[PDB]
RNA sequence: CGCGACCUCAGAUCAGACGUGGCGACCCGCUGAAUUUAAGCAUAUUAGUCAGCGGAGGAGAAGAAACUAACCAGGAUUCCCUCAGUAACGGCGAGUGAACAGGGAAGAGCCCAGCGCCGAAUCCCCGCCCCGCGGCGGGGCGCGGGACAUGUGGCGUACGGAA
RNA sequence: CUAAGGCUAAAUACCGGCACGAGACCGAUAGUCAACAAGUACCGUAAGGGAAAGUUGAAAAGAACUUUGAAGAGAGAGUUCA
RNA sequence: AGAUCUUGGUGGUAGUAGCAAAUAUUCAAACGAGAACUUUGAAGGCCGAAGUGGAGAAGGGUUCCAUGUGAACAGCAGUUGA
RNA sequence: CGACUCUUAGCGGUGGAUCACUCGGCUCGUGCGUCGAUGAAGAACGCAGCUAGCUGCGAGAAUUAAUGUGAAUUGCAGGACACAUUGAUCAUCGACACUUCGAACGCACUUGCGGCCCCGGGUUCCUCCCGGGGCUACGCCUGUCUGAGCGUCGCU
């Protein structure tokens, strides 16, 4: 029952939520495991960069973010073609390629 | 004066069976003594004779099994009890050769564009 | 198990508390009141050489 | 009954064999904690499963 | 009177006694005891004496 | 369609569940035929199937099965995948084409029900309450 | 203190291991110190107790310098029996009093090839440790 | 009389021992075990009785083969080898 | 008025293999309520949940766009934070309720059919010899069988490809 | 963007299993039903239901022996720090 | 301190209700610490062949038989006993 | 004076609270993440000198072998065991073995009854009886053999 002034609240707890509750007590353990995996991978690829392939410069899509620029998935085939790198050798020498990305400008 | 498994391995089939039969006869006599009262020493000898029978039988079985393994070594088809018994799934899975063989397209890719060792200056 | 066992404290407040503890550790009355038996220590902000 | 099957007779034989007191020397063992056979069954008090 | 394996039949009991006691048997009667064992009454041939056979077995 | 298998059409409950006729099975008849073929030939692997004819009362499909332990299948790459233990009874887990069509998978705005792999995966993700260590 | 994350400091776990140890490690648990003379002769400190060695009791009701030969290593009750360490019971018969092997000191070892081998192994490890920590 | 007098007439067993699962639930007249469903290939198991599931689940018996499998897994299921002779 | 070839079927305790059942916390495909809330109750809610059936693996499923967008554009899948209790649905009542963009964890791409070219170049089985045993492979030999032109293999797949 | 063919590791899940570690948890009417010969005893035709029950002492050194009583049980004596 | 609360324990009632369906016991002796109840003998009775007799089916499962004991059980007792 | 009743206290009963303990749970986390026709899970029946349960095991039955270890096991007895012409116990466990049901597999079971091929015996090859061994389930894949069709044809 409502009592004096207040906000009309609509809790989404009508659907037996206690069978599906995700606790996070394994979050520090997960961070430790991820760090160990990162270090093991870096040791495995010894002189190669730890983060992986170089990524292209990519402008963010919508009108909210088009002033910002970030890293993309891979270099486009047009970029590789005019840079003189084979699209099958780029991945071997550590260049990410994105065959489905186009260059509008 | 027990019998050991080490000195039984040199013997051949006939005297192994003979000694097994002697042990079985002695065990039956010990059971007769047990049901007719007998003595504590004769009661305690029952376990000794039983373990000696087990020893002789396991030596016989191991010798027969290794002879069968030698006979069936190098044959295309072997009895199931001689084939390895890893695990049902492990026996179903692919062997090494068909696990690691590749297509001509795949090995052409590996030959033409192999992974390179490289470093990037900062 | 979802009792909310953990509390998050503001970083500025945590740094503030560290500063307060450090400032109090240089006052002989407060260390004596913690009962640390500083009566023959030559200087309470006790600093030793790097050889240690 | 007098007419019975071999499996029923074997079941009853096992029940007869295991319905007996504990040996006296059990109580002398190190750390026994057993006083008596608590699984004793009487033919008139409690009836068998079959 | 012998206590025999429950899976042994009259023919097997007869052959076993004949082999490992070197005696000839007239007939075999078989029952299964209330304790689950099998008991065999083996009647010997007339020319064999159960008394001295029992003596040499050692169950006098 | 799929008549509800209730005695005398009595589905005891609220009227929204009183439906007996005009009900439809979630999976297609091609998927059902694939499942029947696989269940009979449980030693084989269903690859795909196709339509060969239909009547007013019957639909006819032909299902391709692969023997995963034949040496021709087993010694050939690009076919060894069907021999893996994870690829058994694909028609029963809905991993063939016909069985996949009913799961609502796909990319884009029409297939938001199955973000995460399946409807059940999406439902678990969207109905699980994440209680972090620090709230 | 303990840093290995695979050995437990749990009291219940340690007690369970101790009381349910099999006999081949109950032998190691039932070890006794050597005398000063034996510790000087063999560069070892402690030794597992053995059926036919001579010990003297250093704690309890039977303290003294009398040397008694072990007559039984009763590993189920974690005790040993010594020659004159016994008491009269009601009906006049003497029963051995079991005492813990950590409360005795070995004055003469029952030596065979295995005991000798263990002695040189322990001495060699101790010498290696001394040379490492020198 | 539905009580004491009627209890005197029960002299015919409905159930006997089941050759699978060894339980006294083998309906003789239906020739079917009410606990395991013996003539059926698959075991009778229901999720509305977790207690019944745990009464007869894996591990409640001997696990003659599974114990050996658990031990053998720790060495990679090695076969055909022996320890180095002394 | 028989003998052969093919086709479509049958039998075999034929030679050699494979499936069945269990567990089922996690996963996949179905089927699927009512208690409950709505201060009654029928749509709604509970809930695509409990129960029921089938199928797996150490993970599974998903997955390399018949996508998002509308921007100066991003670029497989999965997971986390946020978007967001929002757009929207709803006796528009009770209640229900995503996605895109953004930041991260991880990051990996590919293969056929078809269209074509190449003397079927292809594959399985059985005998013989040698090198090996340890999950049964390698090499060679057989005017040795079979599959296969109602299409095997190599090149090649939308990022174009071939000559 | 190129459907109606196919494969693919990682990041993710894990109240079953094997082996571990820990805890501002519980402490024998608590904590698992089950600290113990517990899914046991027992109940029901069956599906199924389902307990109670820890502690001598450091060490049995667990009371020799005498005495009344048919015995249970007592009176002395003895062990033990008790 | 309450919940016709949960589990366990204990009172008054109270040495009370009660140990009353189917005619019935008595004498002597033996064993025995101990006899209304055991055993033997004698007597008086009952079931009265549709039995309180002699044997089976179902069901029970060792209750069958011999010996021994007198803890507990056989709602008094017992030297007897399923 | 008594009995009886009540109150209080001492002692003794009945009862098992409290306290102390804890080889048990509960919770969280980590690493692995492995069943089965080569017969699983489960069940039954057996196995110890004295052994009912629990535990362990399978007619080699409270265990055999091997390896490590190195003098016990123990409630009693018995007997090993130069610990070197090799060794108690325990642990590990890779060799061997692993009864009957059970997906359970010759047919069937609240019982029982077959068939085929070898071996041995009574027989004195000839197949009757007895014993022993190996096979005899359903579905399905490749191949093989034997076939069927007024299916399509060819030759005659
Ligand atoms: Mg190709
Ligand atoms: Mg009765
Ligand atoms: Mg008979
Ligand atoms: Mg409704
Ligand atoms: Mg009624
Ligand atoms: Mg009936
Ligand atoms: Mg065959
Ligand atoms: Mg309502
Ligand atoms: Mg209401
Ligand atoms: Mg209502
Ligand atoms: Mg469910
Ligand atoms: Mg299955
Ligand atoms: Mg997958
Ligand atoms: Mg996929
Ligand atoms: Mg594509
Ligand atoms: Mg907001
Ligand atoms: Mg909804
Ligand atoms: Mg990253
Ligand atoms: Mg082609
Ligand atoms: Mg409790
Ligand atoms: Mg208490
Ligand atoms: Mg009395
Ligand atoms: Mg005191
Ligand atoms: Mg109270
Ligand atoms: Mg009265
Ligand atoms: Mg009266
Ligand atoms: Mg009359
Ligand atoms: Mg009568
Ligand atoms: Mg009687
Ligand atoms: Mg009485
Ligand atoms: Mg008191
Ligand atoms: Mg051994
Ligand atoms: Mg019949
Ligand atoms: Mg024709
Ligand atoms: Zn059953």
């Amino acid at each position: 029952a409502p009592s004096r002034n207040g906000m009309v609240l609509k809790p989404h707890f009508h659907k037996d939520w206690q069978r599906r509750v995700a606790t996070w007590f394994n979050q520090p353990a997960r961070k430790i495991r991820r760090r160990k995996a990162r270090q093991a991978k870096a040791r495995r690829i010894a002189p190669r960069p730890a983060s992986g392939p170089i990524r292209p410069i990519v402008r963010c899509p919508t009108v909210r973010y088009h002033t910002k620029v970030r890293a993309g998935r891979g270099f486009s085939l047009e970029e590789l073609r005019v840079a003189g790198i084979h699209k099958k050798v780029a991945r071997t020498i550590g260049i990410s390629v994105d065959p489905r990305r186009r260059n509008k400008s | 004066a027990k019998i050991k498994a080490r000195d039984l391995r040199g013997k051949k089939k006939e005297e192994l069976l003979k000694q097994l039969d002697d042990l079985k006869v002695e065990l039956s006599q010990l059971r007769v003594a047990k049901v007719t009262g007998g003595a504590a020493s004769k009661l305690s000898k029952i376990r000794v004779v039983r373990k000696s029978i087990a020893r002789v039988l396991t030596v016989i079985n191991q010798t027969q099994k290794e002879n069968l393994r030698k006979f069936y070594k190098g044959k295309k088809y072997k009895p199931l009890d001689l084939r390895p018994k890893k695990t049902r799934a492990m026996r179903r899975r692919l062997n090494k050769h068909e696990e690691n063989l590749k297509t001509k397209k795949q090995q052409r890719k590996e030959r033409l564009y192999p992974l390179r060792k490289y470093a990037v200056k900062a | 198990t979802w009792r909310r066992w953990h509390r998050r404290v503001n970083t500025t407040q945590k740094r503030y508390a560290i500063c307060s503890a450090l400032a109090a550790s240089a006052l002989p009355a407060l260390v004596m009141s913690k009962g640390h038996r500083i009566e023959e220590v030559p200087e309470l902000p006790l600093v030793v050489e790097d050889k240690v | 009954s007098s007419h019975k099957t071999f499996r029923i007779k074997r079941f009853l034989a096992k029940k007869q064999k295991q319905n007996r007191p504990i040996p006296q020397w059990i109580r002398m063992k190190t750390g026994n904690k057993i006083r008596y056979n608590s699984k004793r069954r009487h033919w008139r008090r409690t009836k068998l499963g079959l | 009177v012998f206590i025999v394996d429950v899976k042994a039949n009259k023919h097997q009991i007869k052959q076993a006694v004949k082999k490992l006691y070197d005696i000839d048997v007239a007939k075999v009667n078989t029952l299964i005891r209330p304790d689950g064992e099998k008991k065999a009454y083996v009647r010997l041939a007339p020319d064999y004496d159960a008394l001295d056979v029992a003596n040499k077995i050692g169950i006098i | 369609g799929r008549k509800r298998p209730v005695p005398k059409g009595a589905t005891y409950g609220k009227p929204v569940h009183h439906g007996v006729n005009q009900l439809k099975f979630a999976r297609s008849l091609q998927s059902v035929a694939e499942e029947r073929a696989g269940r009979h030939c449980g030693a084989l692997r269903v690859l795909n199937s196709y339509w060969v004819g239909e009547d007013s009362t019957y639909k006819f499909f032909e299902v391709i099965l692969i023997d995963p332990f034949h040496k021709a299948i087993r010694r050939n790459p690009d076919t060894q995948w069907i021999t893996k233990p994870v690829h058994k009874h694909r028609e029963m887990r809905g991993l063939t084409s016909a069985g996949r069509k009913s799961r609502g998978l796909g990319k884009g705005h029409k297939f938001h029900h199955t973000i995460g792999g399946s409807r059940r995966a999406a439902w678990r993700r969207r109905n699980t309450l994440q209680l972090h260590r620090y709230r | 203190m303990k840093f290995n994350p695979f050995v437990t400091s749990d009291r219940s776990k340690n007690r369970k291991r101790h009381f349910n140890a099999p006999s081949h490690i109950r032998r190691k648990i039932m070890s006794s110190p050597l005398s000063k003379e034996l510790r000087q002769k063999y560069n070892v400190r402690s030794m597992p107790i053995r059926k036919d060695d001579e010990v003297q009791v250093v704690r309890g009701h039977y303290k003294g310098q009398q040397i008694g030969k072990v007559v039984q290593v009763y590993r189920k009750k974690y005790v040993i029996y010594i020659e004159r360490v016994q008491r009269e019971k009601a009906n006049g018969t003497t029963v051995h009093v079991g005492i813990h092997p950590s409360k005795v000191v070995i004055t003469r070892l029952k030596l065979d090839k295995d005991r000798k081998k263990i002695l040189e192994r322990k001495a060699k490890s101790r010498q290696v440790g001394k040379e490492k920590g020198k | 009389t539905k009580g004491t007098s009627s209890f005197g007439k029960r002299r015919n067993k409905t159930h006997t021992l089941c050759r699978r699962c060894g339980s006294k639930a083998y309906h003789l007249q239906k020739s079917t075990c009410g606990k395991c469903g013996y003539p059926a290939k698959r075991k009778r198991k229901y999720n509305w009785s977790a207690k019944a599931k745990r009464r007869n689940t894996t591990g409640t018996g001997r696990m003659r083969h599974l114990k050996i499998v658990y031990r053998r897994f720790r060495h990679g299921f090695r076969e055909g080898t022996t320890p180095k002779p002394k």
